[PDB]
């Protein structure tokens, strides 16, 4: 069950692109 | 230098002829048969569409005649023994002249000619699917031969047989015993016999043209059993069939908590229905079952994402009679109409969620606890500031000025803030119990400014990317503390010199804070919100550090103990200093994987209790 | 409710007739110019392709007879004042009959006849792009007027003129002063005037037709400046050319750490080049295939078919294939069997190449792994077939206990040195090798004489549990092995057990005594420990304790447990904080703590009253 949950972690670049302007 | 061969010395001297464009039909049939449709199974859909069109035409003819409406339906027959598939419709039918004009001409469609005689474009133009004239020839992707037995609905037309093997030549003949309508026999290819099975045909029919406006039968049994509820008015459609349609489209067994029926024509023809599932989003959820339709048939683009990425938690359907289509009946990628449809749908869904929040506080609170991460993701991935604020209006947070358990938005947070104040303070903690007792919140307990509490992950990032709401900046509690401008001074400095010596590599700068009452130490950095997530990303994925300022609490008993601890157990005092720094880093959220802290903690505790 | 109207009562009555398929040319032009190409800028991409085709044909006409080769170039001219774009080639050209038959007939291509007239299918068959016959009419997407000055390369041909407004009728005439070849003038539409600008045309050419077989100039200056190095033999292309091509394709200023030049023909015609960058993967790299398809040296622009597996998205390069099926829009046919077998072949080729690179250089491959291990882990956790699982897992490098620090080991070499009949591969996860050696699970595992791998990256235990098997050997973590496997006085130990169970009943479902620990006060064991660690990050304390079953173990020989005997009675209040702290420490060491921020206050108020006697 848990093995097939296949975590997405999608839009993983968007978070860093959000972080960039702050720094 | 530049080397160009473009000049203008050329001229025309000869007599100008005049020719009409030609088209060799062999290569056109070849293109339609092999290099037009990616999927081999779409042909029946096209055929079904044709059938639907025929039936629609017949209906309009009866509207022109005002006579009794006979039974009209699409029948699909599958013969595995003979390896053939038959589609029969009781539509208008085609005469020999009509058969030659339509079937025998590429890109010639009788549906468009029928539409040009409508003169209203509302009676049947919204239901006629045929627009190109190559849909029938998709039947040649799978057929080594095609028969068409067509008898027109006119009172006196005779049946006609139409044979074609798909090599650019077709034959016609007089056929007797043909009933009114059109019966298409397809003899499957040797390598395409999977369409001679009832299961595959049923799957393709349900996938592509399940919502055809007319009854559809395969091998005798009807599998429509469900009208397209997205076309009727929202008042006519009831809750029971709402649940049935949601269960069908989402392939679920629960009920939809939120149902939206959107129907507009002024910007562009949209007939869409959207459902929010009762159950919490699945791990797979994190085309999104919002499959685009056009004239009650699936488009199956699966790439354009007609609905934004964060709006993937809702299910349903969208219908538009004006969306442009490929020759393969697929969506045109990167089209202005599709982009405007996506923007309109996003704005409408944001407005609908705002209205639901207004009309039901507790239901919307539960929904936000269920699907808040999607809105946070949308804020993170958004680009326009107005879209950012519109999505942020959906966020629900609980503040320090209100009792535990109730959540409020940023709009009502700014409605109750002081006029002189021009910023919104937010603090991130796993629970409200920790947020109230957080050293950062206790630092701002001097002032009466309200502060929101964020519990779910990625809330700090969401507020960081937002960066503004109603022309008010968002400043975190840690950021506000860092930008702000019992252990006597001499003894404090003497202790702090040793602390700097033992924490030179880790603690870049150490200072004394006078706004702590219960926490021995605090850790602050300028980019606290950004660093707290950058560190998590770095420990999450090895992709492409920071200067933590440590503040001590002079009135704290643990810090006060260090003077008498240094003169007695310098090693255990250093262990306590390291443990205090680790605890401050953990509370700040900037700590690394804390498995390394346990060993030092145990090495501290083995000797810290050697006095009882 | 099963009724049907299907019957075979119909039969032929009259004599069978005969007819030929016709075509509505007006609607065909409308379809081509309105509902064929998603992107409006492809019209030059077709035209340039046509130009190249013509030049290719001319090359054959100058190779069969073995005569001199004049300049062979394609020229783009832009006139913003006139709002026109000119595409000129010095190729074969076209006569009256050729202009009427090719330009005037839809889906009629002179290239196909030229290929079928080669009798060899080995020189120009692989360098001719045109195969449908509708590419030219894409010019009507942006043009209200197309004006072609075409004259053939035959010795004595005449310049010819070809006007068309795109309305199903075209006019032809004789022209003077036309240079040998073909010059197409396109008068841009009112809304398509953006193609009458230098920047837009340059962008489209660098998007589609950089690597045409012949020099290409825009407004006077050549803009190719880069030959397609994926076509010739790998020995004929140097390191500098590889670096320049990688810089172009990856849009990066570094050098490629790994270069692969694959050229296969037995399964299907593939000429692919791939680069693994020297610099560490960027954040954009993780987010989604970074490899550009090419068919006869022109881009396909799929962007959705994923010709390469997602986990291999970290490599940058190109793939050329003359066998892929293109639709009428000159785009990849989705879910094609040929493209699926191409993806599988490329995946296996890249796996084998990485294996050979690992064999060739241990240190370079170790650096590549510590840079790009997340992609291989994602490939393992996202694969379906066990063969693919094992093939990707052969790329993994985990340092183990049997070897000194910093010396990574593969799963295959680990399996090659186990005992005679143990089908068990043991792995332990820790932030660092120092903690792995000093992990309580490893210390308990020290009773068994076996070698255990050490995992330090995130989603690594998840990767190992998804793999679940390597070389027909089951993968069992140290915690799982401890669970599955079956000082202080007895009375004092038992009463301390009862007290802890009473004061940790809600959080711990079972407390026991472990004599296998030496330097750890306590341990936490879970049945599906590896699965529980990942599930805790996906979904107060009693809520997780319900579905976690935190089996606690205590070591009576440890200092804290020994002192708990006197701490339970002298000050029973502090004993509760002590046992809560021990439980939280065991939780943290087990990796079953979502966020240790909650225990900071508890630990602080433990410290304030624990060492106050000093
Ligand atoms: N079963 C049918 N009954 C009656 N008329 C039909 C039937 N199938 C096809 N036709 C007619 O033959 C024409 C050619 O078929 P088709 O290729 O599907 O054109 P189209 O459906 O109108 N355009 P498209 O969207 O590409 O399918 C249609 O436009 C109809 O006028
Ligand atoms: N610039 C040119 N010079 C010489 N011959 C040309 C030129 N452009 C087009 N032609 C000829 O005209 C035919 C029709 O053009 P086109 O529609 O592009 O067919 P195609 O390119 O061979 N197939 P496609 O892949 O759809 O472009 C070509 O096949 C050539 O024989
Ligand atoms: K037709
Ligand atoms: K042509
Ligand atoms: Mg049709
Ligand atoms: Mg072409």
């Amino acid at each position: 069950v848990i093995k097939d949950l296949v975590p997405d972690l999608s839009n993983f670049y968007a978070q860093y692109k959000s972080i960039e302007p702050y720094l | 230098p530049l080397h160009s061969i473009i000049s203008s010395t050329e001229s025309v001297q000869g007599s100008t002829s005049k020719h009409e464009f030609q088209a060799e039909t062999k290569k056109l049939l070849d293109i339609v048969a092999r290099s037009l449709y990616s999927e081999k199974e779409v042909f029946i859909r096209e055929l079904i569409s044709n059938a639907s069109d025929a039936l629609e035409k017949l209906r309009h003819k009866l509207v022109s005649d005002g006579q009794a409406l006979p039974e009209m339906e699409i029948h699909l027959q599958t013969n595995a023994e003979k390896g053939t598939i038959t589609i029969q419709d009781t539509g208008i039918g085609m005469t020999q002249e009509e058969l030659v004009s339509n079937l025998g001409t590429i890109a010639r469609s009788g549906s468009k000619a029928f539409l040009d005689a409508l003169q209203n474009q509302a009676e049947a133009s919204s239901k006629i699917i045929g627009q190109f004239g190559v849909g029938f020839y998709s039947a040649f992707m799978v057929a080594d031969r095609v028969e068409v037995y067509s008898r027109s609905a006119a009172p006196g037309s005779l049946g006609y047989q139409w044979l074609s093997d798909g090599s650019g030549v077709f034959e016609i003949a007089e056929a007797s015993g043909v009933r009114t309508g059109t019966k298409i026999i397809i003899h499957l290819k040797s390598d395409c016999k999977e369409f001679s099975s009832e299961a595959r045909v049923r799957d393709v029919v349900t996938k592509y043209s399940n919502f055809v406006s007319f009854p559809l039968y395969l091998n005798g049994r009807r599998m429509n059993t469900l009208q397209a509820i997205w076309m009727m008015d929202p008042k006519d459609v009831g809750e029971w069939q709402h649940e049935e349609f949601y269960r069908y489209v989402a392939q679920a067994h629960d009920k939809p908590r939120y149902t939206l029926h959107y129907k507009t024509d002024a910007p562009l023809n949209i007939r869409s229905i959207f459902y929010v599932p009762d159950m919490k989003p699945s791990m797979f959820d994190v085309g999104s079952s919002v499959a685009l339709y056009s004239r009650k048939v699936l488009i199956q683009t699966k790439a354009t994402d007609i609905l934004p990425k964060w709006l993937r938690f809702i299910r349903g359907v969208v219908d538009s009679e004006d969306i442009p289509l490929n020759l393969s009946r697929e969506l045109l990628q990167e089209s202005a109409l599709i982009r405007k449809l996506r923007d309109v749908l996003q704005q409408r869904l944001i407005k609908f969620f705002i209205d639901q929040s207004k009309k039901d506080a507790e239901k919307y609170a539960k929904f936000f606890e269920d699907y808040g991460l999607f809105m946070r993701e949308g804020i993170v991935t958004a680009t326009e500031q107005e879209v950012k604020e519109d999505i942020a209006k959906l966020l629900r947070y609980e503040s320090s000025a209100l009792p535990s358990g109730q959540l409020t938005s940023l709009s009502e947070y700014a409605s109750r803030m002081r006029a002189g104040t021009r910023n919104i303070y937010y603090l991130c903690a796993p629970n409200r119990h920790l947020a109230e007792h957080s050293p950062y919140y206790e630092a701002m307990k001097k002032k009466d400014t309200e502060v929101l509490f964020c519990f779910e992950q990625f809330d700090e990032l969401t507020l960081l990317h937002l960066r503004e709401f109603d022309k008010k900046k968002l400043i975190s509690v840690e950021t506000d503390i860092v930008v702000d401008h019992c252990l006597s001074e001499k003894e404090t400095e003497e202790l702090m010199a040793w602390m700097r010596n033992v924490l030179g590599s880790r603690v870049t700068n150490v200072k004394v804070t006078l706004r702590l009452d219960t926490h021995p130490a605090m850790v602050t950095v300028l980019e606290m919100g950004a660093a707290r997530h950058f560190l998590r990303m770095q420990q999450l994925a090895k992709t492409q550090l920071l200067q933590p300022t440590l503040e001590i609490n002079p009135r704290h008993a643990l810090i006060k103990k260090l003077n008498q601890l240094r003169a007695s157990e310098p090693g255990l005092a250093q262990l306590l200093v390291d443990q205090i720094y680790e605890n401050a880093m953990i509370a700040a959220g900037l700590v690394d994987d804390p498995r390394a802290m346990v060993g030092r903690l145990n090495e501290l505790l083995v000797k810290a209790l050697e006095r009882h």
